[PDB]
RNA sequence: AUGCGA
């Protein structure tokens, strides 16, 4: 790029469409006929693949333009294919149309009038008149030609009327109508159309029997024979191989006779070009020749290998020449040669040659369509991971970029980057020279490329470049006096020379660290060249936004070359604009490790400083010469202690820095925060957790991660809120210097003394650890369910424990219970020891300090060093056990010791026994596995929906529209609030303690002249009236929309969410007594301030909220009874699967519903399988029929009556009706595989024999139900079956009670809400009958599809937002509801559950966005077949064409006002 | 409104569209057992007039096909009787804004 | 497959394992582990087993 | 497409993105010898110059706010509340 | 493509 070379012919859209052989021949620079590639062992063969007409080569000029290899753009040749062949990309299409035709008439086998009806629907759908397209079906009246013509007349009349109306109404235009829904209705229509087209298994217009068409797969079609009934039926109505040529000759005529419908069938929009639809589009009569420029050989270091295109194309030319040789045989034979069957072999040449050439064209297109590492064709070249689109279009290498290992440095600003002088001398900006920069650039040139702010090159306005790489100080001196020369050519008089100056201390640079996981990981930093560096230098405050660490991390440094990219990298992407994440709005940028412990130490009431020390620390952290102040002098406080000696506190130092960094025109920040250090640690009466800031003065407490690093209201967050990001950044740099210097004066250390306990602490630790010896077996006998103190060597205990070992679930219970108990021993140990039993406490103990302040470490780590490691776990449970029953060789089988399960009593300070080192090694490895796999499950989660929402942005009307224009939400989260603003928007009391400061920021008198302060406030009064009048959800007085619906919230102060308005008023009422303690502020001036804060906190027009959403759901999902975590998020977002893995339906139970009634209902709904009641099945097979006496010995009548609430009569009905019928059917299926006794009981047995062909006897325990015996007799011819196995299978397939789709209803403990029952299945219709126990209005479910089918689109939407909210809530992640709510609205944009994969992408309107995700060639094919036009709205698509992205700064245009006189 | 007891035959379903003189709506007597508009997750759906629709389409300068969609066989569309083209205003309570007004076009 | 099993005690090292894709795939033998490189005396073992009470197959 | 001046309905405030583009394009103009309408006051960075020009609203640029319909609103710098 | 650094 050069700003000196504008263009004004930008591409506005991209049309797709098939070529034509006449077009190729006319444009073609040459016909290539010679399969030769090179000649004279070293020359480009004439009229071959390397003819100079195809571009420049080997110093041979392009024979078509005469341009060198460095100048010729190249020109495309063409091949005259012998035959016609088949276009692979449309082979699936043309095959369908072959199957759709009639071979005796050459019409479509669908009724002609029905076809015309289809043309009508597709015409109305070019203009997108959907309502009229469906209204067409109603036009209705042996069918006369006058009547079928009357249907064509009436339908054409409806098209003409609906069009005339829509063009009159401007509801469409001559250019068509195109939207996501129109595209979807078209794909649906064309699909049903293709189904009707395929449905006719004989023609209709002509009644003829077309042959069945078969295909080889990619090179041959055959024409099946017909039946003499159908052939003679054709006469009364009076497999074969075919060439591509015959298909072409048929399809030309068929495609011409059906042109009238196909005109709209082959266009999704009006074919303004009146283009005939020709069959020659699916076949290749000719083949092009790419430019030689793109056919250069593969030279790898030294080896020169021919290009694979040359190879496949040469194979087409050779095979084609062989077929040309057969045509030589036609010139050869075909005089007559009446009986020379000699051509029977040449006929093998025709079939083999023809299929061969066709296959070879396929192979050149797609390797997977030919017949060991076959050179790739263009289909392989474009797709998969690469997809030329993905590896060189959606992402590229870039110039003016460097990569280097990052090194820390606290002395630079928190917004700067230390550039090593290798980069400072090797990175340039193209600076146009003016009258104002002539001095600086003349000096930079004088320095030359081999200095500091010199300059490597000079680009004239004439376009030529002059490199300074090797010019002498004399020559550069000479050029310095020519940087300002006059004009010379009217062609160049408007330009000025350019100087490629080295990167310097006034340029902004875009730093990126791989993880890109979020936009906050790639910020703009102000360049600071550091001498004698070799590594990119970065401030610590940024490392929690990049997730970077000096361990060896490498960073990419991008240097933008344009004032637009400079201004954006200094104003939009800059670090200060990234102090909060959009995920949650918690600060991601704060001090770290040592700075935290230094702040904890400096801010202790115990830290005093002499005037000398105090002032030294102050100038150490504040340089007025560096612009570090708003005073241009220094100011200081009175000492804390006037007495014996003048003494300042550390809190007085924080007061001095805050007093010196804030603007003198503003009162000091007032904040009540808290620490991460309980007051108890500073003494029995000390009070040090309340952080108190009064008018800029820290009056109580210390500071830690919670304060200036926690990014949660703490001090730094409060300064960010009150004075803005520039002040908060200044505060961060000042703190970083203050704490680094104080760590120079006093330092910080940690050692073995910081790790020891007392003799007392070891006494308690060992004494508590003596109690786990009972715990191990005590839990083993609890899970085993055996009496207390049961001997550790009881044989029954060992057998029961082997039963447990062989069962994975029982073993899970044993692990979980032993775990809970030994974890209770851990909790005891730590709670006893730790803070009380350490050999040195608090401050005196750095190890405790780092965890408790949260500089580094946790109380878990501190307890792992000082107390015990505790229970190791794997995949959620205790140590694996060998099949011998041993968890380690040294452990006897089934050892009930806690340690043998993996409980490590040893600690890092005194070591771990080797048996324990093998378990901590187990947990540590499986940790490294989880750590190494989580990143592969989060990339696809990011990209899969990042592709979709990238088009999704804020319209200028505050509505969320996609880059298409399709509206997604009418407001962002329904409030239009920016997450990066909201954090204090609901912290009224804080704003009040800082009222005058915020009044000084958002002073309204400047703005009260540009907007309205009443209209919205008045609507707020009437609506607040109606809202207090209706303060039941769906029998309220709907009449007043919210104020956000009726007035642009950015224009009439007061248009605010009713939730925020309500909270604000409720605050003003609940603090009227605080409003009776103020100097004089009032709820009308304060309420006015909070409304103005709300207007000034709104999301900007053009915000990239789609991408921000996608990153705010992806990025935090890397830290990650029902499916949880990434598989659950994939199950929703990625697949929108209508088959959840664990579908559940929650049932609220009425307040009146007893717990016992609830357990009865839980039994009453759960399914009961017949297997579940069977105790024993005895089959006595006797075989002179084959006798099977099947004896089912059940449980006791009361046993199954108390587990499943079923009777013996229900067992009678199920056995006598279901079980037997299914088993008897299974026995018949097995044959196919082969090839007392009372009168009422006697009548039952005889009747069941009468219902079932195989059964003979039936004896039932009518006295309880304990068994069901029936005799089955089969003929010898029955051979052999495994009757026991058949019975088992039918047992698990017979149900006493099943509600369709519902498995089990469980009674979980109520928590944080109404009593409910959670079912493991989803069936709303069935719970509708249970209304007398379940408030149906309060049923909820995890199954999105089932909700959509039953409760509709809004219920599925709310279910999505709830389910995702639950997934993140499980990991205690904060995620703004605005993100999830946007994502849900995007998944429901069509009224359904439209997942984010390729299937859902199909319905989007941007064809390039489809191309650039997956199945690139499939989306390409569907696009070309549509004759689609790209309106170039997709950001990806727009990137493909090198166009200013439409998001953000490209959401609008800039023009200039110029004087006319 | 035609409430069948178990089923209506597809031949009668060809009668359902057969009198452009008056819409015919078929309803399952088992599916009427509960008013889905009773449910806690289903916000208030309000049918918009032809003039309130024309006004909405004017304030936002957009086509009908560019609004968010509601399916013609959506249960709630079947409750309100939404014809094709009909816009419904959905007043939903949001976890952050309180009352929030959204819209959907029935297509 | 990557799960560290207790069978490996004394044979594969519980800590000599790479970090990344190979984790759990690239084990390391213990410093005291040996590999048989021959086979021996299988011919005399039947005689002693038969003497010890093994019934001939 | 012309939204009448009497009818402009958009945010009276300059978005951060609007401010960014204005300052970048105008700075680039000053760096290509667009006539500076304010005292250079010593400065050599064209971007800081464009920032000064914004501070005095002397910038002669107009923002064309697009609406997804295609209608747009021509707004002067001299009216859009800079911050 | 293998191993590997972050
Ligand atoms: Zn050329
Ligand atoms: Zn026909």
């Amino acid at each position: 790029m050069d700003i000196s070379k504008p263009v004004g012919s930008e591409i506005t859209s991209v049309d797709f469409g098939i070529l034509t052989a006449k077009e190729i021949r006319n444009l073609s620079a040459k016909q290539i006929t010679n399969p030769t590639v090179l000649d004279n062992l070293g020359h480009p063969v004439s009229g071959g693949l390397y003819d100079l007409a195809l571009g420049a080569f080997l110093r041979n000029l392009c024979s078509t333009c005469g341009l060198d290899e460095k100048f010729c753009p190249g020109h495309q040749g063409h091949i005259e294919l012998p035959v016609p062949c088949y276009n692979p990309l449309f082979f699936n299409q043309l095959y369908i149309y072959l199957r759709a035709s009639c071979l005796f008439c050459h019409h479509f086998r669908l009724k002609s009038v029905e076809v015309h009806r289809y043309a009508c629907k597709l015409r109305l759908l070019q203009y997108g008149l959907i309502d009229e397209s469906y209204k067409l079906d109603e036009i209705t009246l042996d069918i006369s030609s006058t009547l079928l013509n009357e249907l064509k007349s009436k339908r054409s009349e409806y098209v003409d009327m609906a069009i005339a109306k829509a063009l009159s109404d401007g509801r469409t235009t001559e250019r068509g109508s195109f939207t996501a829904t129109v595209n979807d209705e078209r794909k649906k229509l064309v699909h049903e159309f293709h189904k009707k087209l395929l449905s006719r298994g004989k023609c209709d217009n002509c009644g003829m029997f077309s042959p069945k068409f078969r295909k080889d797969g990619f090179t041959k079609i055959f024409e099946t024979a017909l039946n003499e009934k159908q052939i003679t039926n054709n006469r009364v109505k009076g497999s074969t191989y075919i060439l591509s040529t015959e298909v072409k000759n048929i399809l030309d005529t068929v495609f011409r006779k059906e042109q009238c419908v196909l005109q709209y069938v082959f266009h999704s929009r009006p074919n303004l070009s009146r283009k005939l639809v020709k069959a020659d589009s699916f076949f290749m009569d000719v083949l092009v020749v790419p430019p030689t420029r793109f056919r250069l050989p593969s030279k790898l270091g030294e080896e020169v290998h021919e290009n694979s295109q040359n190879q496949l194309l040469s194979k087409v030319l050779t095979t084609s020449l062989l077929i040309r040789d057969l045509n030589d045989d036609l010139s050869k034979l075909q005089k007559d040669k009446v009986s020379l069957e000699d051509r029977r072999v040449i006929f093998s040449r025709l079939m083999n040659a023809f299929v061969t050439i066709q296959n070879d064209v396929n192979a050149f297109i797609d390797s997977t369509k030919a017949q060991k590492v076959p050179i790739p064709g263009v289909k392989q070249a474009l797709e998969k991971k690469e997809g030329l689109f993905r590896k060189h279009m959606m992402g590229k290498r870039v110039n003016y970029a460097a990569r280097s290992v990052i090194s820390p440095d606290p002395n630079i600003e928190t917004n700067e980057i230390g550039v090593p002088p290798v980069f400072a001398v090797k990175l340039t900006y193209p600076e146009p020279v003016t009258a104002y920069n002539i001095a600086e650039l003349r000096q930079a040139v004088i320095n030359g490329p081999d200095k500091w702010p010199g300059a490597t090159q000079i680009q004239n306005e004439d376009g030529s470049l002059v490199s300074l790489i090797g010019m002498s100080v004399e020559q550069r001196k000479a050029l310095a006096n020519q940087l300002l020369t006059p004009s010379s050519n009217v062609s160049t008089h408007t330009l000025n020379k350019k100087v490629y100056r080295h990167i310097k201390n006034r340029d902004v640079v875009l730093m990126n660290r791989q993880p890109t996981l979020h936009k906050a990981s790639m910020m703009g930093h102000k360049v600071r060249v550091l001498p004698n560096e070799k590594t990119l230098r970065l401030h610590y405050a940024n490392t929690g936004a990049y997730n970077a660490d000096f361990d060896g991390d490498e960073m990419n440094m991008h240097f933008p070359q344009n004032e637009n990219a400079r201004a954006e990298a200094l104003n939009l992407a800059n670090t200060d604009s990234q102090y909060l994440t959009p995920t949650s709005g918690s600060p991601v940028r704060g001090l770290i490790q040592d700075h935290i412990s230094a702040g904890v130490w400096l801010t202790s009431k115990d830290s005093f400083f002499t005037r000398e020390q105090y002032q030294q620390y102050i100038y150490g952290c504040i340089r007025p010469e560096d612009g570090h102040t708003t005073r241009s002098k220094i100011v200081t406080l009175p000492p804390t202690i006037f007495k014996p000696y003048p003494l300042w506190t550390g809190k007085q130092i924080i007061t001095t820095v805050l007093l010196n960094v804030t603007p003198p025109d503003m009162p000091g920040i007032n904040l009540i925060s808290k620490n991460k250090i309980k007051n108890e640690y500073w003494g029995k009466g000390s009070l040090e957790n309340e952080v108190l800031f009064k008018d800029g003065a820290l009056l109580c407490g210390i500071l830690d991660k919670s304060q200036y690093g926690a990014s949660k209201y703490g001090i730094v967050h409060s300064l960010h809120e009150v004075y803005g990001p520039e002040v908060a950044a200044k505060v961060l740099s000042v703190l970083g210097r203050l704490f680094t210097n104080y760590i120079t004066a006093t330092a910080f250390t940690c050692g073995m003394d910081d790790l020891r306990l007392t003799a007392e602490g070891n006494k308690w630790r060992t004494d508590i650890l003596k109690t786990s010896v009972d715990t191990g077996r005590e839990a083993a006998a609890e899970v085993t369910n055996l009496d207390k103190d049961t001997p550790a060597d009881d044989p029954e205990l060992l057998k029961r424990l082997q039963e447990i070992l062989r069962d994975n679930n029982k073993s899970g219970i044993l692990d979980a219970v032993t775990s809970s108990k030994v974890n209770a021993i851990t909790s005891q140990v730590v709670s006893k020891c730790v803070p009380d039993g350490t050999m040195k406490k608090f401050p005196c103990n750095s190890m405790q300090a780092m965890a408790l302040s949260g500089a580094k470490g946790s109380n878990v780590n501190v307890s792992q060093i000082m107390c015990l490691l505790g229970q190791q776990a794997l995949e959620g449970r205790r140590v694996p056990v060998m099949v011998s029953g041993k968890t380690l060789p040294s452990f006897k089988p089934y050892e009930t010791d806690a340690m043998a399960g993996g409980y490590v009593k040893g600690r890092f300070y005194s070591g771990i026994k080797p048996q324990e080192y093998y378990f901590h090694c187990m947990a540590g490895r499986e940790g490294l596995i989880d750590t190494a796999v989580k990143t592969s499950r989060s990339g696809y989660l990011q990209r899969c929906l990042t592709k979709q929402l990238e088009g999704v942005h804020v319209s200028y009307d505050n509505s969320i529209r996609d880059a298409d224009g399709t509206l997604v939400q009418f407001m962002y989260g329904g409030d239009a609030i920016d997450i990066t603003k909201e954090s204090h928007m609901t912290q009224f009391e804080f704003c009040l303690d800082n009222y005058y400061a915020l009044l000084k920021k958002y002073n309204p008198s400047a703005l009260i002249e540009h907007l309205d302060v009443e209209s919205a406030l008045k609507y707020s009064k009437k609506t607040l009236k109606y809202r207090k009048k209706h303060s039941p959800h769906y029998k309220q007085s709907v009449k007043y929309d919210p104020v956000l619906a009726k007035y642009n919230p950015a224009k009439y102060l007061g248009s605010v969410s009713e939730n925020f308005q309500d909270k604000l008023e409720s605050f003003l009422d609940k603090n009227s007594k605080l409003f009776k303690s103020s100097d004089g502020v009032n709820e009308k001036k304060f309420r006015a301030l909070m409304q103005l804060k709300y207007m000034r906190s709104l999301i900007n027009p053009g915000e990239a909220v789609g991408i921000i959403a996608s990153q705010s759901v992806g990025e935090p999902s890397t830290q990650m009874n029902v499916t949880l975590g990434i598989p659950r998020l994939r199950e929703i977002v990625m697949t929108a699967s209508a088959a959840i893995k664990t579908p559940q339906m929650t049932l609220p139970i009425w307040n009146d519903v007893s717990d016992e009634q609830a357990d009865t209902f839980c039994k009453s709904i759960s399914k009961v399988l017949l297997s579940e009641v069977i105790d024993k099945v005895i089959v006595t097979e006797t075989t002179a029929a084959r006798s099977y006496v099947i004896h089912m010995r059940f449980f006791d009548n009361n046993e199954y009556s108390e587990e499943y609430d079923v009777s013996k009569e229900e067992l009678q009905n199920v056995i006598s009706n279901q079980f037997i019928h299914l088993l008897e059917a299974a026995i018949v299926k097995e044959i196919k595989k082969q090839k007392n006794m009372n009168k009422v009981q006697r009548d039952r047995q005889s009747a069941i024999i009468s219902h079932h062909r195989f059964i003979t006897k039936y004896n039932f325990d009518d006295e309880s139900g304990k068994w069901c015996e029936f005799k089955l007799e089969l003929a010898a011819d029955t051979e052999k079956l495994l009757m026991v196995n058949i019975v088992e299978e039918i047992c698990r397939k017979s149900i006493i009670r099943q509600i369709p789709h519902i498995d089990r209803c469980v009674h979980p403990e109520p928590e944080n809400g109404k009593r409910v029952l959670v079912t493991e299945g989803v069936n709303f219709q069935a719970m509708w009958d249970q209304e007398a126990f379940i408030d149906v209005d309060g049923i909820t479910s995890n199954d999105v599809a089932a909700v959509l089918k039953t409760y509709g689109v809004e219920a599925a939407r709310n279910t999505i937002v709830n389910e995702i909210n639950n997934v993140f809530s499980r990991y205690a992640i904060s995620v703004s509801f605005r993100h999830l709510d946007l994502i849900a609205d995007m998944m429901t944009r069509q009224g359904t559950y439209l997942a984010f994969n390729r299937q859902g992408m199909e319905t989007s309107t941007s064809s390039f966005m489809k191309m650039s995700y997956e199945t690139t060639c499939q989306f390409l094919t569907k696009a070309v077949l549509d004759n689609e036009r790209e309106q170039l709205d997709s950001p990806s698509a727009r990137i493909v064409v090198g166009k200013l992205n439409n998001v953000g700064t490209g959401s609008f245009d800039v023009l200039a006002k110029v004087p006319n006189a | 409104i035609f409430v069948y007891q178990n089923n209506i035959t597809p031949s009668a379903m060809k009668l359902v569209p057969s009198i452009p003189p008056a819409t015919i709506e078929t309803f399952n007597e088992a599916a009427l057992v509960v008013n889905i508009t009773h449910h806690e997750l289903v916000p208030k759906h309000i049918r918009l007039s032809s003039d309130e629709k024309r006004e909405l389409l004017k304030r936002y300068r957009l086509k009908e096909s560019q609004l968010p969609r509601i399916q013609r066989a959506d249960p709630v569309a079947l409750y309100l009787g939404l014809k094709r083209g009909e816009v419904v205003k959905i007043i939903r309570k949001s976890e952050t804004s309180g009352r929030y007004a959204s819209y959907r076009i029935c297509m | 497959v990557r799960k560290l099993l207790p069978e490996s005690w004394g044979f594969l090292c519980p800590v000599h394992t790479p970090d990344g894709s190979p984790c759990g795939l690239l084990n390391h033998f213990a410093h005291k582990c040996r590999i048989s490189t021959q086979q021996s005396d299988v011919s005399r073992i039947p005689s002693i087993l038969y003497s010890l009470g093994v019934a001939p197959a | 497409k012309a939204i009448p001046k009497d009818q402009r309905a958009t945010t009276p405030y300059m978005t951060k993105y609007e401010r960014a583009r204005i300052l970048g394009t105008r700075a680039l103009q000053i760096s290509m010898n667009a006539p500076v309408f304010v005292d250079l006051e010593g400065e050599t960075d064209p971007l800081r110059i464009a920032m000064k020009e914004l501070a005095e609203k002397k910038i002669p640029l107009v923002i064309r706010r697009y609406l997804p319909d295609g209608s747009f609103e021509d707004w002067s710098v001299e009216e859009l509340i800079v911050d």
